[PDB]
RNA sequence: UCCGCAUGAUUUAUAUGUAUAAAAAUAGAGGUAGGACUUGUUCCUACUCUCCUGUAUCGUAGAAGAUGGGCGAUGGUUGAUGAAACGGAAGUGUUUUAUUGACUUGUCCAUGAAAUUCCAUUGAAAUCUUGUGCGGAAUCGAAUCCAUUGCAUACGACUUUAA
RNA sequence: UCUAGUGGGCCAUUUUUGGUAAGCAGAACUGGCGAUGCGGGAUGAACCGAACGUGAGGUUAAGGUGCCGGAAUGUACGCUCA
């Protein structure tokens, strides 16, 4: 969770999706005979290979070091009473104010940082 | 771009990569076989200066089919302590002077993984040594090759 | 007040014919004519120095810093390496060789 | 977890020969940049340097020895000149650790005035008069320090002698 | 060494190419130039063949519409433009702001006649060119291909010369003042031990 | 007005001998002739003349003499303050005293400049109100 | 084990835990301390100036 | 540059022959290979003798008995145009006969547009005798009171001073 | 809408001295008061000054440059008014002249720069239009549409007329 | 052991056959493209160099160093005026 560096932080775009609106951004693997991305020529999008794969000591971190851990309920949040360090709580979409209240004020008593907190 | 006879040849040399480097003892199997792969590689009389830089900054030796760097007489002395050579000088010793085990002295040493040279190539780099290129026998000059290439 | 930099000029980048790389910049150096010249500006510190529209710290004028590593061809040309890379928008622009690291 | 014990030891910084005791030197960079000064003493890696306040108007100060460019200039008689007295602890700043504030109404304080107590220039003035027969000795001294530095057109320092 | 704002030159006795490249690196490298008296250019080989290159660049129009096809340009200071154009990268845009920064012009007009005038060693004839091979001048090509203007400013070079000349002998005078008085100047003795 | 003959005097301006006077003993062909010089440090040996240039000093020397001879000439003929005593030599000799000067010399030049230049200007401008 | 390879000739100290020798090896050491006569013959001469 | 070795060689002795004849010549080569390569050479033509079947007994590099005087070198060559095998005879002025050699080769390169491969040294002389020099311009060198301006050249550029893209004035000579 | 009693924005500022205006050839007068009279394709005059291009010349000390003095000149530098003249190739610039200023580092003196106590920053001042307080009044408009003509015309456009 | 795809090939060096020849057709050896990106030959499937995970630094191959364009308007000896 020290000095995290990502290989790459564009998001691999797929090819002629900033050409065709029915093409999605959303990464697909040229296979075309005659595909010029497939083939790596100069001056084309690159594709996404296995070498671009991050420090796994660094891997899965956010930039503060912690580990975004989804929580739904104060059961949840009580998982990371022992991984304070390590995992940070992210509130659930669904969880009404009055249940993400309580996880907050939860998350503030076990020390746990809250990535979406208000 | 390589013939299947010189490619063999090459192989059996342990000279499967450009700017690799090995020791072998000349007789006439050795130096026919050189004489096929002229093209392709150059070879010379190392001196002793020559010897023990290449083993003491490129020694690597092969234990349990790993490269290993030589930085201890005892990885030496593990590998080739049967045939008295406990340390780097005397496998150095036995590199030099071709002695009773250099088959299992130069065997046990990694093929040299040389640099580019600094100063570069001659002009053109795939004619003979004797028409001005960097192939085929050089004689004392493969001691500046190294020296270039270390 | 006078100045203590040396005058230069930023050419290129380090390129070969169709392909630039943008992390070494080729720098033209006011009176350094070879590469034995180069050796003693290699090290020393170059800033590129521009204004603004914003003020920022109540100073218009931001710079951009960097060092000299290694002398270029034969002609005095040196390679440097900024801590932000210089924009291709400055080829032919004024850069400021300092003498900061000094060792005379 | 505890991290493993470097092997770095520290050992003493060796400077050039050009910058002795006595030399004249030309500040690069800093607030005094282009002036020339006097250098006292050598620390750690720094030079104790001070063009003398009645011609210079530099106090006695640390500055690194990269900095500076050594000048071929006649050498300054700084024998006498107690330079034990000048230490790391002496050009440092005061405790600064916890209540400190960089508002206003803390410039007027900070003004050399209402500040900078006695036993600095009280030493300064019989430090300059154990080294003012040198400086009045050497001709054109006092000028060329009073005198700042600079480039004129068609100077080029790497071919220049200092 | 020479970081100037603005240089002008002196475009006598220099040959087209070698001018054009030094020009076309001083632009790109972010230097200002003007170049004066164009018509004095000099190109190597006899005039017939730098004629032939001339009609035969001539002949070259667009076939549907001339209009809109290669503008053939006889000024000799548009042929300096033109072989500077071709030896920069003009269709980018730091190819057109290095070709804008570039000024040539025929003779030595009055914004440029009172400024300072320098040569390119590199380009200049007497220097490259071997002795007793025949070379032709930009100006006599240009006249001979369509240039209408070769007379006037033959006759403004006139003029400009002899203001020239009254003015160096006016600073001539001062220059033998100031030297008589330096002559007698007993500080020389002295300063001479640093080699001034 | 200045040829190659045996006996021209030269001075290298090329190579490490940059700035030496010789002679040219033996003119090996149009492009190379044999030099040397009375200096110790000056070895006899054979250059090319776009290395040197042409100086005014013709000493009498037969082609093709010895070292010694040629010391022994040097030293009979007053080569040695026929060159020193010429324009050329003198602004040599300045140049390289005005290269050979540290920081602390430039001011002394400014401040002298400064006086001489001070000097100068009332001198013209008494003499021209005359 | 070995998480960095130091090169003998350039640390010392690799230099001195391999080859125990090299602290008293010697190297610059004259032998010419004697008349250092001339082997050349007229007859090598001769061959060597033939033609 | 070149340098000249002199390369003693023999067959190796048979049974027949136990004492074969050692064969000597000079040759102008970069190094001792290619010395050596053209000693092979040159012997194959004229003896049964291959590297193969030949030792080299020795190998030395020869240096100019006087190199600080001038001389003069007549060298007899025998080279392939693209026609035919031609012999010539050039005369060239020079302190060294490497130097020499190096300047029959320059020379034949540039004026008939013959490599290295196709060029054989049969001699090299030295000519101490104008009554042998043949060559006009070699012997217009010889005459005692021998002066000429200096060639046309692109004047002295004399230190860095001269890399300056301008200059103030125009040259003068 | 012009001058000033001034604020603000911008650049000269693509800045850090970014100062430098003869001509033409090179086996030559290169010319430097170049000298030499006799204004000429003249000398024995000046002759080794020409050639190292500018590595030159001019400028360059002072809190980004301050306060008070003694000697030395009798000048130099930077501005506003004044009398002007000369510059047309794009002359928008170059000289000279009187009043009004401030420094003068040519030399010797004194006080004062600090803690911005080891660098990360580029300074004072001058010119320009647009906003606001204006005293002084305003010496002063055109084009187009709508109409009209056919020397014009698919429509635009063009050539006329109009109060 | 089980099974997929393939069963139209093409280019270059060398040895050739049939044809006037062909960017023609048919054979042998090797290396390639097909399935090979990258540097060079201005441009290119085969030619030269070299076979590719994501990056930093250094050095090179083939090829280049007047400008476009990164790099000597380098050195030495000659030839050539179209």
């Amino acid at each position: 969770a020290v000095n995290i560096i990502k290989k790459r932080t564009k998001p691999f775009k797929r090819h002629q999706s900033d050409r065709f609106k029915r093409v999605g951004e959303s990464w697909r693997k040229p296979r075309g005979i005659d595909s010029c991305v497939r083939r790596r020529f100069r001056g084309t999008i690159s594709m996404p290979k296995i070498g671009y794969g991050n420090n796994k000591k660094t891997r899965y971190c956010m930039p503060n070091g912690l580990k975004a851990f989804l929580v739904r309920n104060v059961s949840d949040v009580e998982l990371l009473l022992m991984h304070n360090k390590t995992y940070a709580a992210e509130i659930a979409g669904n969880v009404s104010a009055r249940k993400r209240v309580e996880i907050v004020e939860k998350a503030r008593a076990l020390g746990v940082k809250v990535t979406n907190a208000g | 771009n390589i013939p299947p006879k010189a490619r063999k040849i090459m192989q059996l040399l342990r000279l499967i990569q450009i700017n690799n480097g090995v020791f072998v003892k000349f007789n006439k199997a050795t130096k026919e076989m050189l004489q096929v792969v002229e093209p392709y590689v150059t070879y010379g009389i190392p001196n002793l200066k020559t010897v023990r830089e290449l083993l003491y900054k490129r020694g690597f030796g092969k234990v349990n089919k790993q490269r290993i760097a030589l930085s201890d007489n005892a990885i030496i002395e593990a590998a080739l302590g049967k045939y008295s050579i406990l340390s780097i000088e005397d496998l150095i010793h036995e590199i030099y002077t071709v002695g009773p085990n250099f088959k299992q002295a130069a065997n046990f040493i990694w093929p040299f993984q040389l640099s580019s040279p600094l100063g570069g190539w001659r002009d053109r780099k795939f004619k003979h040594f004797i028409e001005g290129g960097d192939a085929g026998k050089r004689d004392e000059h493969i001691n500046s090759l190294v020296r270039k290439m270390l | 007040g006078h100045r203590l930099y040396v005058k230069a000029k930023h050419l290129s980048f380090q390129r070969s014919k169709h392909v630039i790389h943008p992390g070494t910049s080729l720098v033209k150096i006011e009176g350094c004519d070879s590469k034995e010249e180069a050796q003693f500006y290699l090290g020393k510190r170059i800033c590129f120095v521009y204004k603004s529209n914003k003020p920022v710290r109540g100073s218009k004028i931001r710079v951009i810093w960097g060092t000299v590593s290694r002398p270029h061809g034969n002609s005095g040309v040196v390679r440097a390496r900024f801590t932000h890379n210089l924009p291709p928008k400055t080829f032919g622009a004024s850069l400021r060789v300092m003498l900061y690291p000094s060792n005379v | 977890n505890v991290p493993k014990k470097a092997r770095k030891a520290v050992r003493p910084t060796k400077l050039r020969a050009s910058l002795a005791p006595g030399t004249v030197c030309i500040l690069l960079a800093g607030r005094f940049r282009g002036k020339r000064v006097v250098v006292l003493s050598q620390l750690e890696d720094t030079l104790v340097v001070t063009g003398p306040y009645k011609v210079n108007g530099v106090p006695i100060r640390r500055v690194n020895h990269r900095y500076v460019i050594a000048t071929s200039a006649p050498k300054i008689d700084v024998s006498g000149v107690s330079v034990e007295k000048f230490t790391k602890a002496y050009f440092a700043k005061q405790k600064r650790s916890g209540p400190v504030k960089k508002d206003e109404a803390f410039f007027a304080e900070n003004a050399p005035k209402n500040a900078l107590p006695a036993e600095r220039i009280a030493d300064q003035k019989a430090v300059d008069a154990k080294l003012l027969p040198a400086i009045k000795a050497i001709p054109n001294m006092k000028e060329y320090l009073a005198a700042s530095f600079a480039l004129s057109n068609g100077d080029r320092p790497h071919l220049m002698k200092f | 060494s020479e970081f100037q704002k603005v240089v002008v030159i002196d475009a006598k006795g220099h040959l087209l190419g070698r001018l054009a490249s030094v020009v076309a690196k001083q632009l790109l490298g972010g230097q200002k130039v003007v170049v004066v008296r164009c018509e004095e250019l000099n190109i190597s080989g006899h005039f017939f063949r730098n004629k032939l290159k001339y009609l035969a660049y001539l002949r070259k129009a667009c076939r549907y519409n001339p209009s809109r096809g290669a503008f053939h340009f006889r000024a000799p200071s548009r042929i300096f433009q033109k072989a500077v154009r071709g030896m920069l990268p003009h269709k980018t845009a730091r190819g057109q702001a290095a070709l804008e920064h570039l000024q040539a012009v025929e003779g030595i007009p009055p914004p440029f006649d009172k400024q300072k005038r320098v040569v390119v060693p590199a380009a200049l004839r007497v220097l490259r060119l071997k002795p007793g091979r025949k070379y032709c001048t930009v100006g006599r090509l240009s006249s001979e291909v369509g240039w209408k203007y070769s007379d006037i400013v033959s006759k403004l070079e006139e003029r400009r010369k002899v203001k020239s000349a009254a003015f160096y002998q006016a600073k001539l005078a001062k220059q033998k003042k100031i030297a008589s008085a330096k002559a007698a100047s007993s500080v020389n003795g002295k300063l001479a031990e640093f080699g001034y | 007005k200045r040829y190659v003959e045996v006996g021209r005097v030269v001075l290298v301006t090329k190579g490490e001998y940059t700035g030496k006077l010789a002679v040219i003993v033996d003119i090996v062909d149009h492009k190379r002739a044999l030099i040397d010089s009375p200096c110790s440090e000056f070895p006899r040996q054979v250059i090319r003349y776009g290395s040197v240039v042409l100086t005014h000093i013709v000493m009498k020397l037969p082609r093709g003499a010895r070292s010694g001879i040629v010391a022994k000439k040097w030293k009979a003929q007053d080569v040695c303050n026929k060159w020193a005593s010429s324009a050329w030599a003198k602004k040599l000799e300045a140049k390289k005293v005005r290269s050979q000067l540290n920081d602390f010399d430039r001011f002394a030049v400014m401040r002298l400049k400064k006086q001489r230049r001070e000097q100068v200007n009332v001198a013209v401008a008494k003499a021209l109100k005359a | 084990a070995h998480v960095q390879k130091k090169n003998p000739l350039k640390n010392k100290a690799v230099l001195a835990r391999l080859n125990p020798y090299a602290k008293a090896y010697k190297a610059n050491v004259k032998l010419n301390t004697g008349k250092t006569p001339k082997a050349a013959g007229e007859k090598f001469l001769t061959v060597l100036h033939e033609n | 540059a070149l340098k000249e070795y002199q390369v003693v060689g023999r067959k190796v002795p048979t049974e027949h022959e136990p004492v074969p004849k050692l064969f000597r010549m000079r040759l102008f080569a970069p190094n001792e290979s290619v010395a050596k390569s053209r000693y092979w050479y040159f012997l194959k033509m004229i003896n049964k003798v291959k590297k193969a079947t030949g030792e080299i007994v020795a190998i030395n590099e020869i240096s100019e008995p006087k190199p600080l005087k001038a001389k003069v070198f007549g060298i007899w060559i025998r080279y392939d145009s693209r026609s035919g095998t031609h012999n010539m005879y050039k005369e060239f002025r020079d302190t060294t006969r490497v130097g020499a050699v190096e300047a029959m080769y320059a020379d034949m390169a540039a004026r008939h547009r013959a490599r290295f491969r196709s060029i054989r040294i049969l001699k090299v002389v030295e000519v101490e005798k104008k009554e042998d020099v043949r060559r006009n311009y070699v012997k217009q060198l010889l005459n005692p009171h021998l002066k000429f301006p200096l060639p046309h050249r692109r004047t002295g550029v004399v230190g860095l001073a001269g890399k300056k893209v301008f200059a103030p004035h125009r040259p003068s000579t």
